[PDB]
């Protein structure tokens, strides 16, 4: 968590990220399917 | 009063994940109606059977890391990306900033269309016979449009207002930090289109797929000393992603590579994915 | 109550009685640029119900060896209706877009087509040469309302397997199940306006996985029609026309 | 939301989308021996995963001129797997069952079958002497996994018609309705604990009442599969292997 310089982009690397969002590749569709049921009726 | 009508969201949720998922225990299901192995693969979507609604499952507390997967810790790892030759005896060298051209980090690349990342350069200059004499070098920075250097002692190596590095054979290898340098808002690799206006030919159209949000400048080396000394170098400049974000991914290479700037291949040789077994009914 | 639908854009309306379901391209609609993302100062034209409406393509009849098919957008567009003269007398061109393939066949045909939506597919030359070399022609780029047939389907004509390609936002129509494929596209791109003449975004594409199998007998004319429709289009920087 | 089912059991599941429904034997479930009904004094072994799911026999093929079939349960189930393991090294048994038989036809396919469950079902001897007397094999009142085909399927091969044969548990399968029957069956036997090897408690049986019928041209190979499951199985008296 230390810079020796003014410049932003000569440190190193920041704070981890941690999240992942894969709705929107996994389902990325309107009408949201749940598990236990068909998909098509 | 007036005329009306000019009067008149998402999906995804990001979760902070930290290690990887648990397991439940579950139990035998005895009934009709609720069905989670039937799937509609016709949708678009994926299927969203777990394991504890197939089989019956126990209670695992899982305490995997999730952490090395991140595209942070997956780029930044520096690979080389340009070898300049210098031979002394025109006496300098200059080399086109592109890293299109190296196919170990390439690949990775590849993954992506749009990219924003700062980088952390590594110079490594060596002799042909291994290295370390003590002679200085001199590493400009020459940005598209300023004069590219046109002589071994020319003033253009004055160097009054873009950067540059001295640094001998024998110190530690040089190491810079550079910005997001591009006029767009991201690097993309994939430029499905021409630059310029006119008719576009249907031979041999070069400019096709040539992206200038890319092309970031050019890279002069020398050796500081007036009597031209006689010495064969190399340097291998070393690229390290950092600070990245990415955007819209896409399918990995799976055929051989032809040239830089251009995603060729040859129709006539086509690897296929996966290699050949004897028959479908049976696995080794 | 999921396989019936209406969409209804613009003066233009599409049913169907056997679909499947309605994709958006990641997870995002399309909208207008915000003022935080602007870089030009002049005012755009939005005209909002004669730019925004189903265009209707030809129709490419399916047959036994079908390597499969592509298209590029705007450039479809880019000479039918009014999107196609706001799109040449402005510079700038910023809009989404919603698909809709149509592909009927009765109860006694069988095969499956795979209908995604590529962002900034750029077609590979064929030629083992490291420089001259073979790049296409603009005719094979850039095709039209007409499309282009692939040569090689199973690498994309990119050097890139399809095997991989359900990455893209994509549907499939399996015959036995569903007619149509939808799929509603945002604008992707690095900058907030750019040309619609010499940059096209994305590229729709058909390919047929599993063949057009029939028995004797049935009907041995399957076409496959494409309607298309801008949703959230924008322009800006007037002068006069370019094609 | 009648018609599609799945039956997880242990690590094993089976999936239908064209089923009828679920008949309960005698209305009452499988459940474990309570302890004011024990008779035996040590402690019972209850392994409940392990021998718990889905066993698939083999498949019979159904013709035109088939007069019917029985197993024999636990019999076929007394040399596959650790349910075949636990019950020859126990003097004792005690299970419920869940059974289903698999057989799909197309739509231009007719006829029936009669899947039922007896309990205690005793095969006849088919001679007219009155005392020696003809009495069936080992192999035709124990047949095993391969099953046996009746003789006189119109009086079951006990004397007893086949037209009041619907007081038993039962489904129909009808090849334009459904494709699947499944029937839970409890411990039905005079004493808590018996036998897994001299004492067959029930008997499935599938009998074609209206006959398979197909026009030319159709898939001629019509098979039936049969997939049971024990439920709440327990064993007791532990000694050497007796098979
Ligand atoms: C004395 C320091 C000289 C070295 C400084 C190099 C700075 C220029 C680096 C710009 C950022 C990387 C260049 C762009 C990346 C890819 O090669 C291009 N996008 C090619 O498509």
């Amino acid at each position: 968590n230390i810079n020796y310089y003014k410049d932003s982009y000569a440190a190193s690397a920041t704070r981890q990220d941690f999240t992942q969002d894969p709705k929107k590749f996994t389902q990325p569709v309107l009408d949201s399917i749940r598990e236990l049921s068909a998909p098509l009726n | 009063d007036p005329v009306e009508d000019i009067i008149h969201r998402a999906i995804s949720s990001a979760t902070n994940v930290e290690s990887a998922a648990n397991t439940t225990p579950s139990s035998h299901r005895l009934e009709t109606g609720r069905v989670p192995a039937l799937q509609a693969a016709e949708t678009g979507a994926t299927s969203n059977a777990t394991d504890e609604n197939m089989i019956e499952t126990r209670c695992v507390v899982n305490r995997n890391g999730v952490l090395e997967t991140t595209i942070n810790h997956f780029f930044s790892r520096s690979g080389l990306v340009g070898v300049v030759n210098l031979t002394d005896g025109t006496g300098y060298a200059t080399w086109d900033i592109d890293i299109m051209g190296f196919v170990q980090l390439r690949r990775k690349c590849e993954m992506f269309t749009y990219m924003r990342f700062n980088a952390e350069f590594t110079f490594v200059t060596t002799t042909e016979n291994g290295g370390a004499r003590p002679y200085m070098l001199q590493y400009m920075y020459v940005p598209p449009g300023a004069p590219k250097p046109t002589g071994r002692d020319a003033f253009q190596w004055q160097t009054a207002t873009n950067p540059s590095v001295f640094v001998k054979l024998t110190d530690p290898p040089a190491q810079v930090s550079v910005p997001f340098m591009s006029p767009a808002s991201a690097y993309q690799w994939f430029y499905d289109g021409y630059p310029t206006f006119g008719q576009h030919p249907e031979t041999s159209n070069t400019t096709y797929g040539l992206c200038p949000n890319n092309m970031m400048g050019t890279f002069a080396v020398r050796v500081v000393s007036r009597e031209a000394s006689q010495l064969k170098l190399q340097t291998r400049v070393y690229m390290k992603l950092k600070h990245v974000r990415a955007w819209v991914p896409r399918p990995i290479r799976s055929q051989p590579y032809l040239l830089k700037n251009f995603p060729n291949y040859d129709s006539s040789k086509i690897t296929n994915s996966a290699r050949d077994r004897s028959s479908i009914k049976q696995a080794n | 109550s999921d396989r019936v639908a209406q969409l209804t854009v613009g003066n233009s309306s599409i049913t169907t009685q056997e679909a499947a379901n309605i994709v958006l391209a990641y997870g995002e609609w399309p909208e207008y640029c915000p003022d935080t993302d602007a870089t030009a100062v002049d005012k755009p034209t939005r005209p909002d119900v004669s730019v925004n409406r189903f265009y209707t393509l030809d129709s490419k009849m399916w047959q036994e060896n079908s390597t499969g098919w592509y298209w590029k957008f705007p450039d479809v567009l880019n000479k039918t209706g009014v999107f196609g003269q706001n799109a040449q007398f402005h510079y700038l061109y910023r809009s989404g877009f919603c698909l809709h393939v149509q592909c009927n066949a009765s109860k006694f045909h069988q095969g499956a087509l795979l209908v995604a939506v590529i962002p900034e597919f750029v077609i590979a030359g064929r030629g083992s040469n490291t420089k001259e070399a073979p790049h296409p022609g603009f005719t094979t780029t850039f095709p039209g309302t007409t499309g282009a047939t692939f040569y090689d389907p199973y690498v994309l004509d990119s050097g890139v397997p399809l095997s991989q390609a359900l990455i893209y936002p994509h549907q499939w129509i399996n015959l036995r199940t569903n007619n149509c494929a939808t799929v509603i596209v945002p604008y992707i791109n690095a900058v907030p306006f750019d040309s619609a003449i010499n940059h096209s975004n994305f590229g729709l594409i058909v390919i047929p996985v599993s063949p057009l199998k029939y028995s004797s007998g049935a009907t041995t004319a399957i076409p496959i029609t494409i309607t298309i429709a801008p949703l959230n289009s924008e322009f800006g920087g007037l002068r006069q026309a370019v094609s």
